[PDB]
């Protein structure tokens, strides 16, 4: 009544509103996903974390305050921004901005999981994931923004959202954790984004990399990236719930193994060579061989704890695994050939392996010295680092019959005459267009689904054009308008200019003209 | 000990720090330290909001404003692009132009909402200790607030889910952020209404915070019939993501939503002695104005006045407004039937009171949205059309 | 061959001049359909403007869409394709088309051609996206039936490629 | 010892590693009963490592291995890893809900969930097992 | 260059870091890592609040609970000690026992208030944009709220300044913190009232936010005559710091303050259509309950039940309560004359409504304070003493 | 009136409140210090930073979050 | 200007030379100085302020300004006054930045310090006496 009431102090915990979320949906005929999917089984699942909006915000904001305290206050007062080894500070231009687009695409894929979820609790989870993926886009951007302010080379930290478009390594990044998520079956994102992408590849990509950063003097990236991954544990919990629903109903389970192998191959095709190259060639101090990192995170832990355990329930070890293990051992060395050979098209300054590096490469990958090692040492002899040399190794590859091809499906470069990783060139003509495919898994994808895979490659866009003109047109220059962002060494002197590139007379060919 | 190497930190280990210092040049290699310096600033100086958000979306030159080139690497079966112009009827010279006037990237967004989250719980712990619920009109509390405010959570929840395809489909970074923050704010509204109900249940024996009655009212009570039909259409009947955002926030929620939240539940709380509900509506109405600021920029500043497609966009926005304003007028006509259930308060619940509340909502909307896209509207005609649903 | 600059070149300029001369909805509609049949998708007639066709398509869409708002009654923008057909009838026709397809090769061409003919602004966006998702559902399901069932050599025969090179 | 980061093949280098890496038996995944948990280093986490996982945690699960990976702790264990935010809040002397424990919990290879104030990462496949 | 050395950091400079590493022992020199491990914990385990606050005050063994020894190094002219037992009539076995149940050291205190600070400005920016002031009863807004709510800021301000001698004189660290946090919360209340008035001034032309009329009413209007007499006495008439805190928070503010803030301005706002004032009273009432938690611990758990001085302390607390409760019922008797100026609302402003409001205030206070110190009070008698000032 | 109002977004900055603080005191006989002093001169001065309680909390909390982030995290 | 150097004047001398001036008869009473000294706590925002405000426009208007690197903070000494506009700083930082946010990292101030709108200044003037 007007006088008597319980005056005990009470609030309402997030758990207490959360148990009512399932009742927030209501039935009407049009209440179903807008996106095409193969998966129509029952998916009325409970989310494993009792997150509501206010608590979502409290949780994430508490993370940010600590992170930005460490960046803007502590590490700035220590001058840590310039305590990074140049190889690694250059590597974070690529890793943070490339990951940034993976995060940005993950917002869109998580919105597809939100849209295709049928249970209100799973819509709740995917909303938080969508927000997290926005958080991670701004975190990756903050890393380069911070480096832009405090690191000795802001060029390329400070404009990658336009300068990435110059080079060929960025094409395949728009697939690996990007188009490959959002351009396809929406509930299949529980498999490609989550069960493969988040459960498998974020761990080396986002966590393991912080040990390499630290080894090389970067305490910025551990501060941000580790925080990023704290959100990932909620993400995969969402996806697992759906994977269970798929596994349990026989009509959906008959798609899961093919979607899993396709997603595994699609992500590892780019991730394996590119991240291994950035780790091992974009560092001075190495933590461990890339192939062991891959063995530990990808093959043994993700492979056994997720896939092998799901084997009890009909999920198969990816048929492409054997081809992938060959990639883990050699493909990043293959890619280094292309990366160093085509250095003017990037936005980072590279460093040929020094004598210490080369011994490490040969100790850990015997045969490196007699193959990759001798090539890099000849390039150095020819003036690879010297802007007056007139030497760019891409022209040298062609003059020795080492053509570079772009995979029509994955966009990953391939040098068949020098590769030790998985691959063989297939060149098909279809309706007057020539196409180069590079492995059994992607070739099947293109043969079955040609209208999904019409990505123009750098040779088709740049055909007949001289290198310095492509670079200038794409704004691949420092603020003086002439000195390249990209460099074949990491020293402060003898930086290459557009005129230095021009003297080499490199003009883009049609690699399939010979077929 | 441990199996793996204890990696030495380059920042602090003497040998690695000395090696690093010898490798780092004594001079900067460029002077341009402004992250993405080439962004065209909306305001007098480039903001951190813009630096962190603008051009994260990797659009090619064939989606207006894109700096990239070439086709996507992988498309849908059939050929649907990862993002494409087919996603909406509206056109522009640059999909990146949009700027939230609150300049919310993720961090300021959760920072502000964290404040509300923690302070809400401190207020509830003290409100329960205060015993201030003792003076609330019990009929309002039990028959109107619990039942019909509870039912309103489903309108907020539907508008929240309307954003799922917008978050996938929309064509730039700042738009995607504006959309998703709006969606969280909508589902927050729904969770906050349910929080208030759960909170009252702890103070009032016999008060049932279950959503069974609110859900029955949302799904079958004629008072919400028009509102639910409109929300279902905006959420699940369309996929043009601009139409969803415009119909959702700029027509339906700015007319029906503002009437229900502000003219009915918030306003009438302060004539029925409800010292609790104003604390919750303060949040939903703050979120409404923050969302309105960003929705207004996208459709008024950017699309309705785009130098090449402004009039073209106003043609569509005029057509959507015509359709969804009719829908919202129908939702309000149904909704004012609720006044036949409330205790009469002169100037609030009689015909003059409801007439003035509809004049504020429709008058405000004419100023805030209709006048800015060239949509003509007779305010009195719309007020009178709703008052036909009012039982004297 | 030698490509011109990426974002500003004679091909794009020449097509903008062609586009500027469209003056009715029917004319721009035949223009965009003919363009899309000739130059887009793997079954296009020509790759001669390959690195420019996507931008050029956007500019035709822009011309057709403004011609729509200038010239058509509002009801037409919502319910009709610029061919004059009823939009709902177009949806029903092509969903039935793809559901009657006997093989993934039949179904894929039905989907691809639907997009060539009715991609917005020809068909209203809401009807197009719903129709396009319905078709993609069918094409995905049939394609993902026994995905690894046909060896590569048979897949290549079925696709009808001319195999120019297979590395040993 | 089997839960060490450099367990098994990870001990080998050069040719010996390559031989086992490319051995036929190792071209398919092998089911593992392990979980892997990564803890972001911080004042609160380091206390949790020293006084919870390496005491009560390892006492209940002797198979847990904690390795120092510079910016984070890498923890592998048979079956499951559990951390009670209520117990952690008692060590830290400050408010500490399960959501606050998650501030610095990153990678989770295994099925992660919360139950009240406890966080668990488990080998069990809930909804499939049991 | 620069004139002085650019000092090399031992954390990062290779040479100095190697020297430091060689000097640091390979093992800890003790295992006790709990800061001030010897504090007796109030709760199951020592809190950071206790570790940071407890025994900061360097009391000697002759101020009960002190761990130091000897006389102060410098005393006042005459011999008054830096701190001393002469500062209060109350005695205890240990001045350090007090624990704020909110466990506020400085950081959580400003953290919470910062949240409220930033969210208030967002709410006002949205409330002004919302236009919700349009439905407030103008008589209430202009003749009652502006004038007498404004005038109440001087009660809050007077109670704030009552704490000045408390912050100097009180005898332990945790007491000093609750005292000072309570003082800031009171001047915040006063500033928030003035903030609300300044805000309405921006929305309502002719509305005067000057404190001239509020000050004239506080200083001369018979409605606040009893109240002003009491805060002047509590603020400037006494220096026993326990008497100030007890009379200030536990008697005067718990009766007059709670009635004016919660029963009059907050409650009546929600019968006169005031959608603005509840947002501000929500803060003052939250602060009241937080302050009450710490005041209750000091006087009930620590002093009224001190194992050796409990009854001795109750003798004084009973004498103070008798005096300042008389002062407060007189303040309330004056204050209920304000009801003669308000628009009549049955159950709120009639005799029955004010009687039930006084039954809540005096009834709640009997439970919250009187019953815990053994102070006898007839609630009905006090209600009737105040109702003698109510004009029918 | 009840239909027309200025709906421009406005708040109240700290200095807007601060300018009225001087007016918060009021005159009464016992309104003087409790402590012994030699210094009895007039001292009606203005403070140089326009700080109110809400703003005080906001600035200090801001400092704290950065400090404790550096300590507890980095 | 060398006279505002931290190691100016007597501070250059060592050993007996320093002792001789330090204990000189004339240096046993204070000497009026027209200088101010301001300490800025190092941070992202302050470091931007130092390089682009006090060392650019600041020293343009006041050439006597000396800025010294003291590891964890900047030491600033100038004749007459030092001035920092929070609005100019916020334009430089592209994020909300009032005079109270500027003061987050403004520490020691030897002189008469005050704020006037968005501007912080420390002056040698004796406000209320001069
Ligand atoms: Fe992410
Ligand atoms: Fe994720």
């Amino acid at each position: 009544d007007a006088l008597k009431v319980n005056r005990a102090p009470v609030g309402v915990e997030p758990q207490e509103v959360h148990k009512w979320l399932q009742s927030f949906n209501w039935d009407f005929k049009e209440n179903r996903t807008k996106y095409p999917t193969k998966y129509h089984m029952a998916n009325e699942t409970k989310e494993q974390f009792k997150v509501i909006a206010k608590e979502y915000a409290r949780m994430e904001a508490a993370k940010d305050e600590r992170q930005f305290g460490t960046l803007l206050d502590g590490l700035t007062r220590l001058g840590a921004g310039n305590k990074v080894h140049p190889r690694w500070g250059e590597t974070m231009k690529v890793i943070s901005n490339f990951l940034e687009v993976g995060e940005y695409n993950a917002i869109a894929a998580s919105a597809m999981l939100w849209d295709s979820a049928t249970a209100a609790e799973q819509k709740n989870g995917y909303l938080a994931q969508v927000l997290d993926e926005i958080r991670h886009t701004h975190q990756c951007a903050f890393i380069n923004h911070y480096y832009s302010k405090h690191y000795h080379d802001p060029a390329g930290h400070n404009d990658a959202r336009r300068t990435r478009a110059i080079g060929p390594l960025w094409k395949g990044m728009k697939r690996v954790f990007a188009d490959g998520f959002i351009s396809g079956d929406a509930v299949e994102c529980s498999v490609n984004l989550q069960l493969v992408g988040e459960a498998c590849f974020t761990n080396p990509l986002i966590v393991a990399v912080t040990e390499w950063a630290s080894a090389n003097g970067d305490e910025i990236t551990p501060t941000v990236f580790l925080s990023v991954e704290t959100d990932e544990l909620r993400h995969m919990a969402n996806g697992y719930q759906t994977v269970v629903s798929i596994a349990n109903d026989p009509a959906s389970a008959k798609f899961l193994n093919t979607d899993l192998n396709n997603a595994f191959w699609t992500q590892q095709k780019y991730f394996t060579p590119v991240l291994g190259y950035l780790f091992e060639y974009g560092s001075k101090f190495k933590v461990e061989p890339w192939v062991k990192t891959w063995n530990r995170w990808v093959y043994e832990d993700w492979g056994g704890i997720w896939i092998g355990r799901l084997g009890k329930y009909g999920v198969e070890s990816p048929a492409s695994l054997r081809d992938a293990k060959r990639d883990a051992y050699w493909a990043h060395h293959d890619l280094a050939l292309a990366a160093y050979a085509m250095w003017p098209l990037g936005f980072a300054r590279l460093a040929l392996p020094d004598e210490e590096d080369q011994a490490w490469f040969e100790a850990n990958y015997p045969g490196w010295a007699d193959h990759y090692g001798k090539i890099f040492n000849e390039w150095k002899k020819l003036g690879y680092e010297d802007p007056k040399s007139g030497f760019i190794p891409y022209q040298w590859l062609l003059a020795n019959g080492h053509d570079v091809y772009i995979d029509r499906v994955s966009q990953v470069p391939f040098i068949p005459s020098l590769a030790k990783g998985t691959g063989s060139l297939r060149v098909h003509e279809f309706n007057g267009k020539k196409h180069s495919l590079t492995d059994d898994w992607g070739e099947r994808q293109w043969l079955i689904e040609p209208e999904r895979y019409e990505c123009h490659n750098v040779f088709e866009q740049y055909e007949g054009r001289e290198l310095s003109e492509v670079i200038a047109e794409g704004h691949g220059v420092r603020s003086d308008g002439k000195t390249l962002i990209a460099q074949p060494h990491t020293r402060g002197d003898n930086l290459w200019t557009l005129e230095d590139i021009k003297r080499a007379g490199c003009v883009f060919p049609d690699p399939l003209a010979k077929f | 000990p441990q199996s793996s190497q204890v990696t030495k930190r380059g920042l602090t280990d003497p040998e690695r720090a000395a090696i690093i210092a010898a490798a780092v040049p004594d001079h900067a290699l460029d002077t341009q330290r402004k992250y993405h310096y080439f962004i065209q600033p909306r305001w007098k100086r480039l903001s951190e909001y813009e630096q962190l958000s603008c051009y994260a979306q990797p659009n090619p030159d064939w989606i207006a404003g894109g700096l990239d080139w070439g086709d996507w690497t992988q498309k849908f079966h059939g050929g649907r692009p990862s993002w494409g112009n087919e996603s909406t009827e509206l056109r522009t010279t640059d999909w990146y132009r949009h700027r939230d006037p609150a300049r919310r990237w993720h961090h300021p967004y959760v920072k502000d909402k964290s404040e509300e989250a923690r302070y809400t719980q401190r207020f509830l712990a003290a409100y329960s200790s205060e015993g201030s619920i003792r003076t609330i009109d019990p009929y309002w509390r039990d028959e109107i607030l619990n039942k019909y405010f509870g039912a309103l959570l489903y309108s907020e929840y539907g508008l929240f889910n309307a954003h799922s395809s917008v978050g996938r489909d929309c064509l730039s970074d700042t738009i995607r952020q504006t959309a998703v923050f709006a969606a969280l704010d909508k589902v927050d509204n729904a969770q906050m209404i349910q929080m208030e109900r759960l909170f009252i249940a702890k103070l009032v024996p016999g008060f049932d915070a279950s959503t069974d009655v609110p859900k029955k009212i949302w799904t079958t009570d004629p008072i919400y019939s028009g509102a639910r039909a409109t929300v279902q259409e905006i959420w699940q009947g369309v996929q043009d993501w601009n139409e969803i955002l415009w119909a959702g926030h700029a027509v339906y929620d700015a007319t029906f939503g503002q009437f229900a939240r502000r003219e009915f539940f918030q306003r009438l709380a302060t004539v029925y002695g409800d010292t609790l509900t104003p604390f919750f509506t303060a949040q939903s109405q703050t979120y409404f104005q923050t969302t309105r600021g960003a929705i207004d920029d996208l459709f008024v500043y950017c699309l309705a006045n785009d130098s090449e497609f402004g009039a073209h966009n106003r043609t569509f926005l005029n057509a959507w407004t015509e359709h969804y304003l009719a829908s919202s007028v129908a939702a309000l006509k149904d909704f004012v039937g609720l006044y036949a259930k409330v205790e009469k308060v002169a100037g609030a619940t009689d015909r003059a009171g409801v007439s003035e509340a509809l004049q504020r909502v429709f008058g405000d909307w004419k100023i805030d949205y209709a006048d800015k896209i060239g949509f003509r509207v007779d305010v009195d005609q719309k007020v009178d059309a709703v008052l036909a649903g009012y039982k004297n | 061959a030698k490509r011109e600059p990426i974002h500003d070149n004679s091909i794009r300029t020449e097509w903008e001049a062609k586009i500027a001369k469209l003056t009715s909805v029917d004319q721009a509609t035949k223009f965009i359909q003919d363009f899309r049949l000739a130059y887009t998708s793997p079954f296009r007639k020509s790759y001669d403007i390959d690195v420019d066709y996507q931008y050029i398509e956007r500019k035709i869409e822009e011309k057709l869409s403004v011609l729509k708002t200038e010239k058509l009654p509002v009801a037409d923008l919502i319910t009709k394709a610029t061919t004059g057909e009823d939009a709902a009838a177009v949806e029903a026709t092509w969903i039935a088309k793809i559901k009657a397809a006997k093989s993934k090769y039949e179904a894929e061409r039905i989907h691809i051609e639907f997009r060539q003919l009715y991609k917005p602004p020809v068909l209203p966006v809401n009807v197009f996206l719903r129709t396009d998702a319905a078709l993609g559902t069918v094409l995905m399901e049939i394609r993902n039936t026994d995905y690894y069932g046909t060896p590569l050599e048979g897949l290549r025969k079925e696709r009808g490629v001319k195999v120019l090179h297979l590395q040993a | 010892a089997h839960n060490a980061y450099n367990a098994g093949i990870m001990q080998k280098t050069g040719k010996a590693f390559a031989d086992e890496f490319f051995a036929e038996e190792n071209q398919v995944v092998h089911e593992s009963n392990a979980v892997v948990l990564v803890l972001m280093k911080s004042d609160e986490i380091d206390a949790i490592i020293e006084d919870i996982v390496l005491k009560g945690g390892k006492a209940k699960n002797p198979s847990i291995v904690v390795e120092d990976k510079a910016g984070f702790w890498w923890i592998k264990a048979d079956g499951a890893i559990e951390i009670d935010a209520a117990e952690a809040g008692e060590l830290l002397g400050k408010p500490f809900s399960v959501y606050d424990l998650l501030i610095n919990v990153a990678s989770a290879v295994g099925r992660a969930y919360t139950l009240g104030t406890k966080f668990t990462i488990t080998s069990e496949l809930m909804g499939l097992d049991r």
